[PDB]
C-alpha cells in the first residue's frame, strides 16, 4: 500500500534514527568520562545517612481506586474518536445515540463522586 | 596542539556549568544563600544549585562540622560522580572557628573530605564567597584534566 | 540527479535528511529553550541569569552539555540496571520520536497520517514510563516515591486529555494534524483560528500541557523541596542529562500543538503577512514563554490536589464542552462558526 | 509474502501463550491478569486479520468491543484481587485455595 | 493519637495490619535535603505518604557553645549568641546584655535603648523575610525568595555600617551598644522604610491570594490554644491561634511602651495563619 | 508501666536508625523484655540508651550497641554462638530468636543463677548457662560459629579464639584509654583478623585486660 | 518492505509474550506486556487497521501503568529471590500444532465475500469508515458497552471503597474561601498586659 510506505515508513525510519540519537548520548560519558566506582559511591542515597531498606517493600497506594476508574473511562473517551471523525455524516440514530451513551457516562460520573471514590483512601 | 586545547575545553565546559550541592550547614549558609540572590546572583556565571549529590559537581562546606554530622557530609560527597571539587567557607569549616576547642566539633572540614579552597571569614561575605568560587575556577583552569 | 532521486536508494536519503532536519531543530531549539528558560525566571526574579559564557550567556547550554559528557556515570549497587539505562532512553527518545508527525508548514512533514492526534496521545503517554521507571530502577525510596506520583500524575491529566481536544475534531472532520490547521485558515487571520470557538479548551489544554510535561505547579515528580531530586536522584552524566532533554523536549511538543490546534500553525495572524514556517515557530516560542512565566509565578500543588482538578474539574468541564460543541456543530449556530467540515 | 495465515499463526502463538500463562503461574494474580490481557490481543489480531484480509469491518468493529470488555474485565479484576489481598495479605496463586473438596 | 494501625471508615482490618509492624517504610528525610536545613534528620515513617510518625534528630549542629562559655570571660561570651539563631544575631545578643545588665544593676543610656529596638526590629524583619520567603519556596514558589533575600541584602548592609559586619555583629554590649550610628546611615533606613512596604504588597499580591499557596497552607497544622501549652509554643505559633501574646508589651523591656505597634493575631491557628 | 511502648521505641530510634538492618534482629529485639533481665532497682530505666550497671565492672550495653553487635555477626538460623558474660542473659536472650541455640558463660553465681531463672520463665530452651571463667569460654561445647563478648577487653585470649570454627565470627568491644571500638573477627587459616566495625564504649570485663608494666 | 516489518513486529510480540507468563519479576512482566501491545500494534498498521491500532497502544499504555500501581502495592516481601512445567509445555506444544494444521489448510466459504456487512472502501480513510458503521448499523452493541462499562464502575466501587477516618483532610473550597481579612487581625495590647 503506497499510504504505508509514504507515511508510516518514515515513522518506523524516524524511531530508529531518535533511537540512535539517544543511544549515542549515553555512550559518548560511558566512554568518556572516568569511571571510578567505590562501595560508598555507588550505595543508595538517603540524604546522608544509610538508608533503612530498599525500594523493594509494599506501599499503600491511596489513588488505586481512581486508577481502577481511569481504565474504564479510558475506553469510554475512545468511542468518541471515531464519531467526532465522522461528524458530518452522522445520521440521526447515530448523534443521539452517542448522546444516550454519554449520558450513561455521567450516571456512572454521577454515582463515583457521591459515592465517595474520587477522595482518596 | 590537541591535547592541552581538548583540556581547555573541558575545563572552560566544567567551569562554566559548575553545579553546587544544595547543602549548607550553619550561618555560612546564609552568606552562601545572599550569594545566589539578586544582588550577585550567582547563577549568572552556570553556577546552579543541585539537590541530589549526583547531580553535584562542587561542594560548599558552609557551617560548622560537628562529630555526629560528618559521616553524613563524607557519604554526599563520596556519592558525588567525579569530577568533584570541595570548597570550605568559613572559620568553623576551615579549621574549627570559635568552637575548635569543642569535644564535638570537627576541627577542620579537611579532616574528613579533600579541600581545594578555603574561603576566611566567619561569615565570609556573600562577595567573599563568590571570589572563592571564581579561584577555584583559577585552579582548574591552572591544572585541571579530564580526571579532575 | 532525477535518475538517482527515484530509486530506492534517493527515497531513502530523503528519510534520513528529513529526520535530521527534525533532529536538527528540535535539538537546535533545545541550545536556546534552556538559555531562554532560566533567562525569563531571572528577569522576573530581578537578576540576570545566565550572562558570562558566551555573549549575554548564550553559550551556556553549550558547556553543560560538554560538562555531561564527560562526567561520571554512576550506577547505583542496587538499581535495575537494564531498566535504569531504559528509562532515561524512553525518556529522551519518545519525544523527540512525536516530532515526526509535527508539521511545521505546508507539505513540511515527515509523516502525514490520518491519526495524527492519537499518534501524539500514544507517544507522549508512553514517555511517561521513562519515569516511572526511572524512579522504580533506581531501587532508593526518594525515586521510588516519585515513581509512584508520576503514575498517579498520569492518571490526572490523561482522563480529560482526550476530551478537552475532541471540540477541534468535531469542528474539523478529521485528526490529521495538516487538516486541523487548514480548517484555520480564513478571511479574518488570527479571528479563523480555533482558539476564539474553543476559548475554554485552550485554558484547559494549556494546564494539562503543564501536568503533563512535569511543570510547575505541577512539577511532582521532582519536587525537590519534598523529593530530593525524585525520579532523577539516582541518576547522573549523560543519563541525567537525556531526562533533562526529554522534559524539554516534551514542553516543546506541547508548544507546538497548541499552536497547532488553536492558533493556525503556520498561519499568519494578518492577512497581508505571508503564510510559512516563521508562524509556526513564533507561536511555538510564544507558549514556551509561557511555560518559563509560569515556573516564575506559581507554587507546587499536592498531588493529591492535581487529581482534584483532572476528575472533578476538567472531567467535567471538557465532557460538557463536547457535548455543547456537537449540538452547536450539528445546528450550525452562528453558521458554522463551530462547523469548520466540508 | 506475507498472507493471512502469517498473522494467524502470530496469533495462535500469543493465544496459547496467554492460556500457558493462566494454568502455569503460581506466584502472582497480577501476572494472570496479564495472561487474559495477552490472550485478548490474540483473539484482536485474528479479527483485524480477518477482517482486513476480507475487505470487512466487522472484525475492527468487534476488535473494540473486545477492548472494552477487556478494560472492565481489567477493573473488576483488579477489584477482586484488592479484596483478597486485604482479606489475605497475599496475591499469591497458591494461596487462593482455602475451598476445595 | 496513634494512627500506625489504619482505621477506616468502613470498620475493615487488613490481614496484614494485624501483623506486628516489623517491615515499616522508614525514610531519612534529611541531613542533606533542601527543606532540612542542611542538619535536620528528621525519620519519616511513611504509609501511602501519610506521615505516622516523625522523629526529629538533632545534635547535627551542637558544638558544645554552653560548655565553651565556662571557661571564657562574659564580654567574650558575647559573639556565642550571634552564632544561635544567626538569621537575626542582635536580638540574641539582647538575652545576654539584659542579664548581665540586671546581675549588675546597670542602666544603659538612653541613645544606647533607642538603638537596640531600632536593630531589634531590623532583625525581626530578617528573620521574618527568611521565615516567610523559604517557606513560600518550601512549598515551590521559586520567585518570593529572591525579591525578599534582596530587601535582606540591604538591611545586612545597615548591619555592616553599624558594627563592620553583615551578620555577627558583636554590637550589643553589657552596658549599650558598642558605637554610635552615623547620621547618614539613620537618613538609609528612614528611606528603606519607605519603599519596603512596596515589597511586602508585591509578596501579598503573588501570594496571599493564590489558590495553590492557599491549598498548602489553609487548614495544615492546626494549634490550638491547648496544644500552645503542651508543648511550651511562644511568639507566633501561640499569636496564630489567636493569643494576644507578645513580651514586649506583657513584659516590656528596654523603651518598647513608648512605641506605636500592634499584635497581629490568628483565629484559625494553622499555617495560613 | 506500657513496657511494649518503651520497647517499641527504642527499637525505632535507637536501633533502626544506627544502620541496623537485620530484621532477624530488629524482630528479637521488639520481642525480648530488657526490664526482665536488669536487676529489680534498674526496671524502670530498662529502655533507656545506656549501659545498666549490672555488678561491680559490669553493665548491660546499651541498645544501640547491641543490635549493632548482633547486626554484624549475622547469625544463621543453624548457627551455635558463645555469649561471653550474658549478665541476666538479655543478649543471649535476642541471640536465642536467630541462632540454633547459645552457650551464655557468666561469671558471677550470683548473676549466672538469676540468668537461669529469668531465661526460664521467658520460656526461652535453648539456652544453655554455663557458670565460669569469662576468659576461658565453655570449650566443652566448642567449636562456635559466632562469639559475642559483652564487656569491653584489651585483649582476646588465644583459648578463647580457638573455640571459634573455622569461618566463624567473633564481635569484641577493645578499649585503648578513653576509646572503644567495636570489632568483627573471621577466622581464616586458623587466624582471627580483626576489622574495624564501630565506635562504642562499655567498662573493661575482668580477665581481659592487657599485661602492663614498667616501662622507661 | 513488508517481509522485514512483519517479522519485527511478529518476532517481538510473541517473545515478548513469552516474557511475560516465564519471567519472575513482575514488574518486568509489565514491560513486556507493553512491547507486546506496541508490537501488535505494529501488525495492524501494516494491514491497514490503524485506528485500533492507535487506540490500543493509547488505551494499553494506561492500563499497563495501573498494573504496575498494583505490583508495587502487593509486592511480595521474597523480592529478592522471585511446577508441572513439563506436562504444561507439551500441551501448550500440541494445542500451538493442531492449531497451525487448522491454518495450513484455511480457506474462507465461498460465500464470504457476498455475506460481508461492512465492506472497506478504499477511497475512505480508516477512522471514517468506522464511524460510518460504528454507531448506526452497531448502535445497540455501543449502548451494550456502555452499560458493560458501567458496571465495571459499579463493582469496583462497590468492592473496594473505603477511606482512612484517622487521617487530617482539607475541603479545597474552604481552603480557597479562606478570608485573610477575617483570619488576621491586629491587637491594640496595652503595656504590661498578659492574656
Ligand atoms: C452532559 C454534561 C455533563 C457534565 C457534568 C458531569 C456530571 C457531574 C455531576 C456529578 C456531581 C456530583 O455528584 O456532585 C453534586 C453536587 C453535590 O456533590 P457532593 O457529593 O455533595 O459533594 C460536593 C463536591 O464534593 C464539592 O466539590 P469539590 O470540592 O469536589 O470541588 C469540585 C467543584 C468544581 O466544580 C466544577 O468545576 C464542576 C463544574 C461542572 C461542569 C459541568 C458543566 C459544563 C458545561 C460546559 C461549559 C463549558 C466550560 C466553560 O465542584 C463543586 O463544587 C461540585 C458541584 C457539582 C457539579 C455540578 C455540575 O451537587 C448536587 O447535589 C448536584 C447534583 C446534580
Ligand atoms: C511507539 C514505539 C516505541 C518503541 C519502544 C522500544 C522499546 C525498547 C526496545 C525493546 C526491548 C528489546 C529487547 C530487550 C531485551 C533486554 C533483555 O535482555 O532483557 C533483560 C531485562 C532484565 O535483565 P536482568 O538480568 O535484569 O533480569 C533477567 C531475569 N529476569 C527478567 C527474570 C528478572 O529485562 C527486560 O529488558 C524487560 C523489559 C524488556 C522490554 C522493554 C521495552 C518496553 C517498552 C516501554
Ligand atoms: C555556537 C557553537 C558553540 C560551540 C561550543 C563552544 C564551546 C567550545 C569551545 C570552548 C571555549 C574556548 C575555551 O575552552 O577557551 C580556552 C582558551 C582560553 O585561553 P586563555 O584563557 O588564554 O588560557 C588560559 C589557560 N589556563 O580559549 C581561547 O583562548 C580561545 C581559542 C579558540 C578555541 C575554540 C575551540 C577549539
Ligand atoms: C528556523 C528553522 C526552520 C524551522 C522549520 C523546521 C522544520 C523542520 C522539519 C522538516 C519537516 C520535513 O519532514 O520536511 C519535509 C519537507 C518536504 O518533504 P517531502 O518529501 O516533499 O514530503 C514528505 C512526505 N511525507 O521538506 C522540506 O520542504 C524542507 C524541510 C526544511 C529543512 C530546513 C530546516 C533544517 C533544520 C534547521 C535547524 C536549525 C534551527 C534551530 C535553531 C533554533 C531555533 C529557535
Ligand atoms: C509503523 C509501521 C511501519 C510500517 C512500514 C512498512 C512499509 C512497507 C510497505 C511496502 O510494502 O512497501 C515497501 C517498498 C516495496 O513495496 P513493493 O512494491 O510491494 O515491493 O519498499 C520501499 O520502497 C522501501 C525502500 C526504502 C527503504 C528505506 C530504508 C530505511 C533505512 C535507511
Ligand atoms: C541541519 C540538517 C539539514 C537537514 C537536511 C535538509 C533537507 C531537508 C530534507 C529534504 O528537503 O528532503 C531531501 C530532499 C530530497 O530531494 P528533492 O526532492 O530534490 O528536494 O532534498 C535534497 O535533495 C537534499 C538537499 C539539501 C542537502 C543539505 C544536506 C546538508
Ligand atoms: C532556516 C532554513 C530555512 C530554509 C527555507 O526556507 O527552506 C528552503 C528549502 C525548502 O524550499 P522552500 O519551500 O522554497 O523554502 O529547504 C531546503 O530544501 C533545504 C534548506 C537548507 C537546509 C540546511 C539548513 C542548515 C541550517
Ligand atoms: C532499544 C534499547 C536501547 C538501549 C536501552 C538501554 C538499556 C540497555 C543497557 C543496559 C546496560 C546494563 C549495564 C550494567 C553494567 O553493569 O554495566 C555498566 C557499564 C560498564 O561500564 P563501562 O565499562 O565504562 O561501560 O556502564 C555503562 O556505561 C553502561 C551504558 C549502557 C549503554 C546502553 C544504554
Ligand atoms: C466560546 C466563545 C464564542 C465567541 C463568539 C464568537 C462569534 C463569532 C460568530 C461568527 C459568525 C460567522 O459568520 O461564522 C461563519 C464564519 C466563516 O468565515 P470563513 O471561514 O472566513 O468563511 O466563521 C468563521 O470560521 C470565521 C468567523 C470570524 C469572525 C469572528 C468574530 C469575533 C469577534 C469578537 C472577537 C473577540
Ligand atoms: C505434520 C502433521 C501432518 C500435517 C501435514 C501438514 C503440515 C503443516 C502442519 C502445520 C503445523 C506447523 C505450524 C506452522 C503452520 C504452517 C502454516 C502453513 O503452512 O500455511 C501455509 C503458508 C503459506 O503462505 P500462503 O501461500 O500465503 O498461504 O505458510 C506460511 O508460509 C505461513 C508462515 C507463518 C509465519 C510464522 C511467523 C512466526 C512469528 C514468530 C514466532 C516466534
Ligand atoms: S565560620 Fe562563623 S559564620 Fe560561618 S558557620 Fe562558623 S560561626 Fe557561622
Ligand atoms: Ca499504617
Amino acid at each position: 500500500m503506497e499510504y504505508l510506505l509514504q507515511e508510516y515508513l518514515p515513522i518506523l525510519v524516524f524511531l530508529g534514527m531518535a533511537s540512535a540519537l539517544a543511544i549515542v548520548l549515553i555512550l559518548a560519558a560511558a566512554v568518556i568520562a572516568v569511571r571510578n566506582p567505590d562501595p560508598e559511591k555507588v550505595s543508595a542515597y538517603e540524604c546522608g545517612f544509610n538508608a533503612f531498606d530498599d525500594a523493594r517493600m509494599k506501599f499503600d497506594v491511596r489513588f488505586y481506586l481512581v486508577s481502577i476508574l481511569f481504565i474504564i473511562f479510558d475506553l469510554e473517551v475512545a468511542f468518541l474518536f471515531p464519531w467526532a471523525v465522522s461528524f458530518a455524516s452522522l445520521s440521526d440514530v447515530a448523534f443521539w445515540g452517542m448522546m444516550v451513551f454519554l449520558a450513561v457516562l455521567t450516571v456512572g460520573f454521577a454515582y463515583e463522586w457521591k459515592k465517595g471514590a474520587l477522595e482518596w483512601a | 596542539f590537541l591535547l592541552t586545547t581538548t583540556e581547555d575545553i573541558i575545563n572552560w565546559a566544567r567551569n562554566g556549568s559548575l553545579h553546587w550541592m544544595t547543602f549548607g550547614l550553619a550561618c555560612c549558609a546564609v552568606e552562601m544563600m545572599q550569594t545566589s540572590m539578586p544582588r550577585y546572583d550567582l547563577e549568572r556565571f552556570g553556577t546552579a544549585p543541585r539537590a541530589s549529590p549526583r547531580q553535584s559537581d562542587l561542594m560548599i562546606v558552609a557551617g560548622t562540622l560537628t562529630n555526629k554530622m560528618a559521616p553524613a557530609l563524607r557519604k554526599v560527597y563520596d556519592q558525588m560522580p567525579e569530577p568533584r571539587y570541595v570548597i570550605s567557607m568559613g572559620s568553623c569549616a576551615n579549621g574549627g572557628g570559635y568552637y575548635h576547642y569543642s569535644y564535638s566539633v570537627v576541627r577542620g572540614c579537611d579532616r574528613i573530605v579533600p579541600v581545594d579552597i578555603y574561603v576566611p571569614g566567619c561569615p565570609p561575605t556573600a562577595e567573599a564567597l563568590l571570589y572563592g568560587i571564581l579561584q577555584l575556577q583559577r585552579r582548574i583552569r591552572r591544572t585541571g584534566t579530564l580526571v579532575r | 540527479m532525477a535518475e538517482f532521486w527515484a530509486s530506492p536508494y534517493g527515497f531513502a536519503l530523503s528519510m534520513l535528511l528529513q529526520g535530521l532536519a527534525v533532529i536538527a531543530f528540535v535539538m537546535g531549539s533545545l541550545i536556546f529553550m534552556v538559555y531562554g528558560d532560566r533567562k525569563i525566571w531571572a528577569a522576573v526574579q530581578m537578576r540576570r541569569g545566565p550572562n558570562v559564557v558566551g555573549p549575554w550567556g548564550l553559550l551556556q547550554t553549550f558547556a553543560d552539555a560538554l560538562k555531561y559528557i564527560v562526567k561520571e556515570i554512576v550506577i547505583p549497587a542496587g538499581a535495575d540496571k537494564f531498566v535504569y539505562f531504559l528509562a532515561p532512553f524512553l525518556s529522551m527518545m519518545l519525544a523527540l520520536f512525536a516530532f515526526v508527525v509535527i508539521p511545521f508548514d505546508e507539505g513540511w512533514v515527515m509523516a502525514n497520517i490520518n491519526v495524527g492526534i492519537l499518534f501524539i496521545f500514544a507517544a507522549s503517554s508512553l514517555e511517561v514510563y521513562g519515569v516511572i521507571m526511572g524512579g522504580w530502577a533506581s531501587n532508593s525510596k526518594y525515586p521510588f516515591l516519585a515513581s509512584l506520583r508520576s503514575a498517579a500524575q498520569m492518571i490526572s491529566y490523561e482522563v480529560s486529555l482526550g476530551l478537552i481536544i475532541i471540540g477541534i475534531i468535531i469542528s474539523t472532520g478529521s485528526m490529521n494534524l495538516t487538516a486541523i490547521v487548514e480548517a484555520q485558515r480564513g478571511d479574518y487571520g488570527l479571528l479563523n483560528w480555533y482558539w476564539l470557538p474553543h476559548l475554554p479548551m485552550v485554558v484547559l489544554f494549556f494546564v494539562s500541557a503543564l501536568a503533563e510535561c512535569n511543570r510547575p505547579p505541577f512539577d511532582l515528580v521532582e519536587a525537590e523541596s519534598e523529593l530530593v531530586a525524585g525520579f532523577m536522584t539516582e541518576y547522573s552524566s549523560t543519563p541525567y542529562l537525556l531526562f533533562m532533554a526529554g522534559e524539554y523536549i516534551a514542553m516543546y511538543l506541547m508548544c507546538a500543538l497548541l499552536s497547532l490546534l488553536f492558533f493556525g500553525g503556520w498561519l499568519s495572524p494578518v492577512p497581508f503577512i505571508a503564510d510559512g514556517w516563521w508562524w509556526m515557530v513564533i507561536k511555538m516560542w510564544f507558549w514556551f514563554y509561557m511555560f518559563a512565566m509560569v515556573k516564575a509565578i506559581v507554587p507546587r500543588y499536592r498531588y493529591d490536589q492535581l487529581m482534584r482538578i483532572g476528575w472533578k474539574v476538567f472531567l467535567p468541564l471538557s465532557l460538557g464542552w463536547v457535548v455543547l460543541v456537537a449540538i452547536l456543530a450539528r445546528y450550525e449556530i452562528l453558521g458554522g462558526f463551530w462547523a469548520r467540515f466540508a | 509474502m506475507i498472507g493471512l495465515t502469517h498473522y494467524l499463526v502470530v496469533g495462535a502463538i500469543l493465544f496459547v501463550t496467554g492460556i500457558f500463562g493462566i494454568f502455569v503461574n503460581r506466584k502472582n494474580v497480577i501476572v494472570i491478569l496479564m495472561s487474559i490481557e495477552l490472550m485478548l490481543l490474540a483473539v484482536n489480531i485474528n479479527f483485524v486479520a480477518f477482517s482486513t484480509h476480507l475487505g470487512d469491518l466487522a472484525g475492527q468493529v468487534f476488535t473494540m468491543f473486545v477492548l472494552t470488555v477487556a478494560a472492565a474485565e481489567a477493573a473488576i479484576g483488579l477489584a477482586i484481587l484488592v479484596v483478597f489481598f486485604r482479606n489475605r495479605g497475599t496475591i499469591a496463586v497458591e494461596d487462593v485455595n482455602v475451598m476445595k473438596g | 493519637g496513634d494512627i500506625r494501625k489504619n482505621s477506616y471508615d468502613d470498620g475493615s482490618m487488613d490481614a496484614l495490619t494485624g501483623e506486628q509492624s516489623i517491615r515499616n517504610f522508614n525514610i531519612n528525610f534529611g541531613p542533606q535535603h533542601p527543606a532540612a536545613h542542611g542538619v535536620l534528620r528528621m525519620v519519616l515513617e511513611l504509609d501511602g505518604e501519610i506521615v505516622e510518625r516523625a522523629d526529629p534528630h538533632i545534635g547535627l549542629l551542637h558544638r558544645g557553645t554552653e560548655k565553651l562559655m565556662e571557661s571564657r570571660t562574659y564580654l567574650q561570651n558575647l559573639p556565642y549568641l550571634d552564632r544561635l539563631d544567626y538569621v537575626a544575631p542582635m536580638n540574641q545578643e539582647h538575652a545576654w546584655c539584659l542579664a548581665i545588665e540586671r546581675l549588675t544593676g546597670t542602666v544603659i543610656p538612653r541613645r544606647a535603648s533607642l538603638i537596640r529596638v531600632l536593630y531589634s526590629e531590623i532583625g525581626r524583619i530578617l528573620n521574618h523575610l527568611m521565615g516567610v520567603t523559604t517557606g513560600a519556596m518550601d512549598v515551590g514558589a521559586l520567585t518570593p525568595p529572591l525579591w525578599g533575600f534582596e530587601a535582606r541584602e540591604e538591611l545586612m548592609i545597615f548591619y555592616e555600617r553599624a558594627c563592620g559586619a553583615r551578620l555577627h555583629a558583636a554590637y550589643f554590649r553589657p552596658g549599650g551598644v558598642h558605637q554610635d550610628l552615623p547620621p547618614d546611615l539613620l537618613d538609609d533606613i528612614e528611606e528603606w522604610c519607605e519603599r519596603f512596604p512596596k515589597l511586602v504588597d508585591d509578596l501579598d499580591t503573588l501570594l496571599t491570594e493564590n489558590r495553590i499557596f492557599k491549598q498548602r497552607l489553609v487548614d495544615i497544622g492546626i494549634v490550638t490554644e491547648a496544644d500552645a501549652l503542651d508543648w511550651g509554643y511562644t511568639g507566633v505559633m501561640v499569636r496564630g491561634s489567636g493569643l494576644a501574646w507578645d513580651l514586649r508589651r506583657s513584659q516590656p523591656y528596654e523603651c518598647y511602651d513608648e512605641f506605636d505597634f500592634q499584635i497581629p493575631v490568628g483565629r484559625n491557628g494553622d499555617c495560613y495563619d | 508501666t506500657d513496657f511494649a511502648q518503651r520497647r517499641t521505641m527504642m527499637v525505632d530510634t535507637q536501633v533502626r536508625p544506627n544502620e541496623v538492618t537485620s530484621y532477624p534482629v530488629i524482630e528479637a529485639m521488639l520481642n525480648v523484655p530488657r526490664e526482665q533481665f536488669v536487676p529489680e532497682s534498674r526496671r524502670d530505666v530498662a529502655y533507656v540508651g545506656n549501659n545498666i550497671d549490672l555488678a561491680p565492672g559490669r553493665v548491660l550495653l546499651e541498645p544501640r550497641t547491641l543490635g549493632k553487635m548482633m547486626d554484624i555477626l549475622n547469625l544463621q538460623n543453624g548457627d551455635l554462638v558463645l555469649d561471653v558474660g550474658c549478665g541476666y542473659g538479655y543478649s543471649a536472650a535476642v541471640m536465642a530468636r536467630i541462632a540454633e541455640a547459645v552457650v551464655a558463660v557468666e561469671e558471677d553465681a550470683a548473676m549466672a543463677a538469676e540468668a537461669e531463672g529469668r531465661l526460664a520463665a521467658q520460656d526461652v530452651f535453648n539456652v544453655a548457662v554455663v557458670q565460669g571463667a569469662l576468659a576461658e569460654g565453655c570449650p566443652g561445647q566448642a567449636p562456635y560459629d559466632a562469639i559475642l563478648i559483652e564487656g569491653a577487653v584489651e585483649q582476646v585470649p588465644e583459648a578463647l579464639t580457638e573455640q571459634l570454627r573455622e569461618g566463624g565470627r567473633i564481635v569484641a568491644l577493645f578499649r585503648e584509654g578513653n576509646l572503644g571500638i567495636v570489632r568483627l573477627g573471621h577466622k581464616l587459616d586458623g587466624r582471627v583478623n580483626w576489622r574495624f566495625a564501630f565506635n562504642a564504649v562499655a567498662p573493661l570485663l575482668p580477665g581481659f585486660a592487657r599485661p602492663r608494666g614498667f616501662v622507661l | 518492505m513488508m517481509t522485514f516489518a512483519f517479522y519485527l513486529f511478529a518476532i517481538s510480540a510473541c517473545v515478548a509474550g513469552f516474557m511475560v507468563v516465564i519471567g519472575r519479576n513482575p514488574v518486568h512482566s509489565v514491560l513486556w506486556l507493553i512491547l507486546a501491545f506496541l508490537s501488535a500494534a505494529g501488525l495492524f498498521v501494516l494491514q491497514g487497521a490503524e485506528f485500533v491500532a492507535m487506540l490500543l497502544v493509547v488505551v494499553y499504555v494506561g492500563a499497563v501503568a495501573v498494573l504496575f500501581l498494583f505490583v508495587v502495592m502487593m509486592l511480595d516481601v521474597d523480592f529478592a529471590e522471585l511446577r508441572y512445567l513439563p506436562l504444561a509445555l507439551v500441551i501448550g506444544v500440541v494445542l500451538l500444532a493442531q492449531l497451525g494444521i487448522a491454518f495450513s489448510g484455511w480457506t474462507p466459504s465461498d460465500q464470504a465475500e457476498s455475506l460481508r456487512a461492512a465492506p472497506v472502501d478504499a477511497a475512505v480513510e480508516n477512522t471514517l469508515g468506522l464511524g460510518l458503521v460504528l454507531y448506526d448499523r452497531y448502535v445497540l452493541m455501543f449502548q451494550l458497552a456502555g452499560l458493560v462499562l458501567l458496571v465495571a464502575m459499579i463493582g469496583a466501587i462497590v468492592l473496594t471503597m473505603r477511606h482512612r477516618k484517622d487521617v487530617k483532610r482539607q475541603n479545597v473550597l474552604e481552603q480557597m474561601w479562606r478570608d485573610p481579612a477575617k483570619t488576621m487581625e491586629l491587637k491594640d495590647v496595652k503595656p504590661g498586659q498578659g492574656l
